[PDB]
């Protein structure tokens, strides 16, 4: 039989996939630290990439991709659009970026001068990987109220492009953002999930107000703690992409793949070719997968904007049983074989 | 990218190629006291062992 | 010119020794009797290849090399095999039992018994050097003579030539190729007694050279021959520069030097292609660009890791055959657009190429197709510390229990002596750490 | 790389006179020390249980002790008698009775001298001895208690060589005496201190397997010893044969054996059969790990693994080997300690033994080998409870207090092995 270690328990998702795994009959849990295993569903921090594909006879695969983390921190995501030529500084679908520690410092107050000086929008926002759990953001229009704040914070920062003017779900007037899961197997396949998730904000958009920041973020954290009308419009402010396709044609005349999901596999697309060659186990002496979370926003133009890539997401409730049976269909079995499809192969 | 320090042989050539600019021991005496240390310990070893088996 | 000796320390040094020396031959001219009918400086010279080989009166031309091994057994082929004639008996010394896996019984209770003789020995060859620039020295991590008469050699080599330079070859343990349990603690005790006497140390693990012999060659059960005659064009590809006329590490200070700017991170990473079977029919030959790509495949590293996570220090490439510089620039300006190659900040960017336009010499009848051009690309890059990773685990899994500790401290070493030199493969892992990694 | 072996009593000389037929058959040898083979490589490592003679003959380096005649009459009258050097047969007239105090205290110290004068001849033509092999019984009188104490003089005169032992348990079910067990404990504690490595041969298994497997309805000692003659000569495969393992009786204890006292190991063979059908590699591989295969009726599922070689023998595929070798591994990796890595050793030799295409010979060091020593301890309490039987030893000097202690030596050794079938 195959083979596999557990090293992540706090994992929603790898969880259902070992459950998955032995109920197949094929598959043996070992202990944490048993080498002589096919599979590790391995830790998220200090992963000991190194000490795979040394154990003979034995065909080792890792749910996760060495070098991932690039574009899965917000700063380092912000220097690898910046630097790569394939993306380059003129990436039209990223808002314009900047590091900060407490560098870019200076940069960022010569764009920040040109537009309050042309009278333009001037709203940005920070925030940083360190600031987890839906804490730690600052949406201001005054720069001094931005880079005071992450000095005393004291840890490395981006401010971003505040999207003034986010497409409004009506009725509500109501902001959201969209997770796509994609899937990127041993061969370096791109599988984006037939399901994403809008999550939605449950008040009014305010543009007068950035203090309150309940309309303005849509984690499904903060809107379960500090919103009212919590539930209202879609249970556990999520819309599926069955509904929100028909929100778009009866209200835009026109459809999610038209509008929308042509922007986001091309922003997969371009992001993940970005990093093959750093991080390809092709010809490498033991196979990676990995599952991402890739975060959306959608402006009043129907304009697809980045916001950020989860290297660990967990699963809306409802597509937790198709889309963890889609991860062992194919990126486990296709490596080790038991006695229509959901996922878009993106080219 | 610049070639520096070519030289050329019958044999062969050598060069460089620059992509890119940047930006105590122990003593005879002390060796001898460890070797001895630990023979000693052997030593001290098997004599522990001669005195079991005499008992 | 300036000699090196060359010193090979039980089974895996001694049947390395013998693959690299009938190699020399072969490239040199050198018949088994030691004649060299192109050498017409009959008796003396100081010509390149006499950094490796002396010369009698009657034109015999004798490896400045010393064979040590606790048992006779492997040393007494190299006395009545095919190249018995090239070396005096003085050169290959044997004691009567072997240190039985065991760094501890290399190291204290055989090693102090005959380390005086085989100095002595090395004396005798260093006698007859006008200019000696230092020591090779060829080992396993793994055996208890490789790994403890090995260390106590080294130390006693600091004292008796302290100006002289020393560099390494070292067998890495792998399961595949006959490992003993206790090899793990045999290859940190060795590592942490040798590191401040190694000027530059490099590296071949066993598993490496195993897979390129199954995946390259198609040996589906490679022996220690396949694997010995692979590690020794490897060999030969690294020293060749001290054997033949040319400009890039011409002297052992050199290799340091080149590859090795800070001290203690001196285990440079050796890659080499191209790697063809003798019994494949059709081949078709490999350019300058193919092979060039090749050294940044992991398939091909004498050490399975991987450097697109890493950094390097310093990379050095060296080619043997139909080569000229055009083409390598052409190849390097390819790969830097298509391979993650980062050198540390301050460092620069660059590669020393060597070319030498003679291609391998290949033993007749080995497994190794004849090519027009081949690379060895050596590079100082932190990724090697997998190795030291994978190694330090094991021991630290036995090390918890004191499995098989008993065994060492029954020879007289403290058990203080693990500890202290786990402490030291620690600071190691986390040198190339603050070398090698940028924070997440 | 010189072996001395050594065969003391009943047991010791009719199994250790197998093992000498067994082998000299391997290496060529006729029953008049003629070399007759076919192959150098019989003769490569000759040396290690053989001495030259004048005439080109080879001479065991063989001991043979006993403390009456009988039993070694009849191993001069056997197939092989004439190949053993006449002065290296020793032997009272008094016998032991089953007595391990007149082996080890009485009858046995005043042969004792007697056996290291011949020990001492044999060493000394010895290049660079390796060490010592006994074969003896636990549950008799001479093996039992003089061959304790042969070790315990063997050691005082040589105690940096390695020793080695084959030896065979006592069991209810092939028994001569009540008093086996108090002859075995007191052994036991003599070759926790001083054996390197011991061999535990099980008579309880040996017969299990001669009726269970091999379908003898009425085993004897005869097809008992046919086992172990079979696996004494499996075990020393890579002593007596070139091959790319470089290694002796040190480097096996050294990675065999963890912690000096847990050296006590289940050997194994395949195939055994009740036959010209060809195994299989992926079969003999099966039986070998297999407890219907073990000579320690010790359930190896019921431990793990500290150690374990195996030793393949014949013309096969050694990719198969690996293949299955790793399959086994990978299957059962519940039963090998994962703080010991690589602790499986595969080895190879060409030469097949008579009669078979192909076998392999396993040797475990197991926890579950501590199921034996509570057997034995269990038998012992049974009888010491009641002071029952003890008179016997008492007559020869002994006190109550020396079995009290070789008592708790062996609970104290089941202890230690438990100690580790947890450790994690
Ligand atoms: N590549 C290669 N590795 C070898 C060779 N011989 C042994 N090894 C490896 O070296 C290690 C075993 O050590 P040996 O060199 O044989 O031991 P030794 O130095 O002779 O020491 P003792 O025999 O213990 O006194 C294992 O990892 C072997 O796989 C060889 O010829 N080639
Ligand atoms: N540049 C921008 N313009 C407008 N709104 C933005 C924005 N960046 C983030 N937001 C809002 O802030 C929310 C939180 O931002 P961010 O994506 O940094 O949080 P997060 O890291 O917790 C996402 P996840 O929980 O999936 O990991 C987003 O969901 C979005 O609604
Ligand atoms: N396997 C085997 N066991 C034997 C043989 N002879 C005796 N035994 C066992 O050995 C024990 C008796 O010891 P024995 O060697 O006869 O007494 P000794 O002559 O005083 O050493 C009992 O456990 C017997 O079952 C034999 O030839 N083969
Ligand atoms: C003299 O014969 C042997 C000597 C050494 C070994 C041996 C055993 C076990 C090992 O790991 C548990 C090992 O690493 C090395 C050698 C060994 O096992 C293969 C031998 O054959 C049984
Ligand atoms: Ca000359
Ligand atoms: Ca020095
Ligand atoms: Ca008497
Ligand atoms: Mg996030
Ligand atoms: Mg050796
Ligand atoms: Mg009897």
């Amino acid at each position: 039989m195959y083979t596999f270690v557990v090293r992540d328990e706090n994992s929603s998702v790898y969880a259902e996939v070992s459950r998955l795994l032995l109920a197949t009959g094929q598959w043996k849990r070992l202990r944490k630290d048993n080498p002589r295993f096919n599979l590790m569903l391995g830790e998220r921090n200090r992963l000991p990439f190194g000490r795979l594909g040394h154990e003979p006879g034995l065909v080792q695969l890792v749910n996760y991709y060495r070098g991932a983390d690039k574009l899965c921190r917000k700063a380092s995501l912000v220097k690898l659009i910046k630097t790569s030529p394939e993306l380059s500084e003129s990436c039209t679908w990223f808002p314009e970026s900047y590091v900060i520690y407490p560098d870019e410092r200076e940069v960022f107050l010569a764009a920040y001068n040109r537009r309050r000086e042309g009278r333009e929008g001037n709203v940005w926002i920070a925030k940083s990987s360190a600031g987890a759990k839906g804490e730690g953001i600052l949406i201001s229009s005054e720069a001094s109220e931005l880079l005071d704040f992450i000095d005393e914070q004291g840890q490395v920062h981006v401010i971003q492009k505040y999207l003034e003017k986010p497409l409004l779900l009506e009725p509500g007037h109501r902001k959201f953002d969209i997770r796509s899961w994609v899937l990127v197997d041993h061969l370096y396949n791109i599988y984006l999930y037939r399901e994403g998730v809008l999550r939605t904000s449950s008040e009014p958009y305010n543009s007068a107000n950035f203090q309150d920041k309940t309309c303005h973020l849509t984690n499904h954290c903060i809107q379960k703690e500090y919103s009212k009308n919590y539930g209202r419009y879609e249970e556990g402010n999520e819309m599926f992409f069955e509904e929100f396709n028909q929100y778009l044609m009866d209200a835009l005349n026109t459809t999610l793949e038209n509008s929308i999901l042509l922007q986001i596999k091309h922003i997969i697309r371009s992001c993940l070719m970005c990093i093959e060659p750093a991080i390809s186990t092709k010809h490498l002496h033991y196979q990676s997968f990995q599952l991402f979370g890739f975060d959306f926003m959608v402006d009043e133009e129907l304009k697809v904007w980045l916001i950020e890539v989860n290297g660990a997401p967990a699963c809306a409730q409802k597509l937790y049983a198709e889309l963890c049976q889609g991860i062992v269909d194919v990126a486990i079995s296709s490596v080790f074989p038991l006695a229509t499809s959901i996922f878009i192969k993106l080219h | 990218m610049e070639v520096i320090e070519l030289n050329k042989c019958t044999s062969g050539q050598s060069f460089e190629v620059i992509l890119k600019p940047p930006s105590r021991d122990p003593s005879l005496e002390e060796i001898q006291k460890k070797l001895e240390a630990a023979e000693e310990r052997r030593k001290y070893q098997e004599a522990e062992l001669l005195k079991h088996l005499a008992e | 010119m300036r000699e090196c000796i060359s010193i090979h320390v039980g089974q895996a040094g001694v049947q390395i020794g013998n693959a690299c020396w009938e190699l020399y031959c072969l490239e040199h001219g050198i018949q088994p009797d030691g004649q060299m009918p192109s050498d017409k400086t009959i008796g003396g010279g100081d010509d390149s290849f006499n950094t490796f080989f002396s010369e009698t009166g009657a034109g015999k031309h004798v490896p400045r090399a010393v064979f040590v091994d606790l048992e006779p057994t492997v040393i007494d082929e190299v006395r009545t095999g095919t190249y018995r004639q090239l070396f005096h008996p003085e050169q290959l010394i044997t004691g009567k039992e072997d240190a039985a896996n065991n760094y501890a019984r290399g190291h204290y209770t055989i090693g102090k018994e005959i380390i005086d003789l085989v100095l002595d020995r090395i004396r005798k060859l260093a006698d007859q050097c006008t200019g000696l620039q230092g020591f090779l020295v060829f080992h396993s991590f793994g055996g208890g003579t490789g790994s403890g008469f090995t260390s106590l050699l080294m130390e006693r080599l600091s004292v008796d030539y302290g100006k002289k330079s020393k560099l390494e070859f070292s067998i890495y343990p792998a399961p595949q190729v006959s490992t003993a349990v206790v090899e793990p603690y045999n290859s940190i005790l060795t590592t942490h007694t040798t590191l401040e006497h190694s000027d530059c140390a490099f590296m071949v693990d066993n598993e490496a050279i195993y897979d390129i012999c199954r995946r390259n060659l198609d040996i589906e059960r490679p022996t220690y021959t396949n694997l010995n005659r692979l590690i020794s064009q490897i060999v030969s590809s690294i020293t060749a520069s001290l054997r033949f006329d040319g400009a890039l590490n011409v002297d052992l200070t050199e290799f340091q030097t080149n590859l090795v700017p800070y001290p203690r991170i001196h285990f440079p990473l050796a890659t080499y292609a191209p790697v063809i079977s003798a019994e494949k029919a059709y081949h078709e030959q490999l350019s300058v660009a193919e092979i060039t790509n090749a050294c940044f495949e992991p398939a091909n590293q004498m050490v399975k890791c991987d450097p697109r996570h890493g950094k390097y220090m310093a990379c050095c490439l060296l080619y043997r055959g139909d080569v000229v510089p055009k083409d390598v620039n052409a190849a390097i300006a390819t790969i830097k657009t298509k391979r993650s190659i980062q050198f540390v900040d301050w460092c620069p960017t660059g590669f020393k190429v060597g070319i030498n336009y003679q291609p391998p010499t290949v033993v007749p009848g080995g497994d190794l197709a004849k090519v027009q051009r081949a690379v060895c690309m050596l590079s100082n890059t932190t990724a090697i510390a997998e190795a030291w990773a994978r190694l330090d685990h094991k021991f630290d899994l036995m090390y918890a229990k004191r499995a098989f500790v008993h065994w060492y401290v029954g020879e007289g070493m403290e058990e203080g002596e693990f500890s202290e030199a786990r402490e030291d493969m620690a600071a190691l892992e986390k040198d190339y750490e603050e070398v090698g990694v940028d924070s997440v | 790389r010189e072996i001395v072996h050594i065969q003391a009593g009943q047991c010791g000389n009719q199994i250790g006179a197998k093992f000498w037929e067994v082998i000299s058959d391997e290496h060529g040898i006729d029953p008049t020390g003629s070399y007759h083979g076919d192959s150098d490589l019989q003769l490569e490592r000759i040396n290690v249980y053989y001495n030259e003679a004048t005439g080109n003959k080879y001479v065991p380096r063989a001991i043979l002790v006993d403390l009456e005649p009988g039993t070694m009459d009849s191993v001069r009258s056997g197939p092989f008698g004439q190949i053993f050097r006449p002065d290296n047969f020793v032997f009272g007239q008094s016998g032991a009775g089953n007595n391990w105090a007149k082996g080890h205290y009485t009858e046995g110290a005043e042969l004792v001298d007697s056996v290291l004068d011949v020990v001492r001849k044999e060493s000394e033509s010895c290049d660079c001895l390796q060490g010592f092999q006994l074969t003896h019984s636990l549950g008799g009188g001479t093996g039992s208690g003089m061959g304790t104490l042969l070790i315990s003089k063997i050691r005082e005169e040589y105690p940096d060589r390695i020793m080695n032992t084959f030896s065979v348990m006592p069991s209810p079910k092939v028994s001569d005496t009540v008093v086996e067990p108090y002859n075995a404990t007191l052994s036991v504690h003599q070759l926790v201190e001083n054996t390197d490595e011991t061999y535990c041969i099980d008579n309880e298994a040996l017969y299990d397997i001669c009726f269970r497997t091999l379908k003898l309805t009425t085993p004897t000692y005869g097809d008992l010893n046919h086992l172990v003659s079979a696996t004494m000569s499996g075990v020393t495969t890579c002593l007596r044969f070139p091959g790319q393992l470089n290694a002796d009786l040190r480097k096996l204890a050294v990675n065999m054996v963890p912690f000096p006292r847990l050296h006590f190991f289940m050997p194994g063979f395949a195939p055994l059969t009740s036959q010209y059908r060809a195994l299989t590699v992926p079969e003999l591989t099966q039986q070998m790990f297999d407890s219907k295969n073990m000579m320690a009726a010790c359930d190896p599922r019921h431990g793990r693994y500290l150690t374990v070689a195996a030793i393949f023998r014949g013309r096969m595929s050694m990719k198969e080997v690996d293949e299955q070798m790793l399959n086994v591994q990978n299957k059962n990796s519940s039963y090998f300690v994962e703080w010991i890595p690589n602790n499986v050793k595969t080895a190879v030799c060409d030469i097949p033994p008579r009669g078979l295409k192909m076998s392999a010979t396993f040797i475990g060091n197991s926890t579950a080998i501590q199921e034996l020593f509570k057997r034995i301890s269990e038998q012992f309490t049974a009888m010491f409870r009641r002071k029952a039987f003890l008179h016997w030893y008492t007559g020869e000097g002994m006190d109550e207090m020396e079995f009290t202690e070789a008592e708790s030596n062996m609970n104290d050794l089941v202890s230690e092995y438990q100690q580790y079938q947890d450790a994690t």
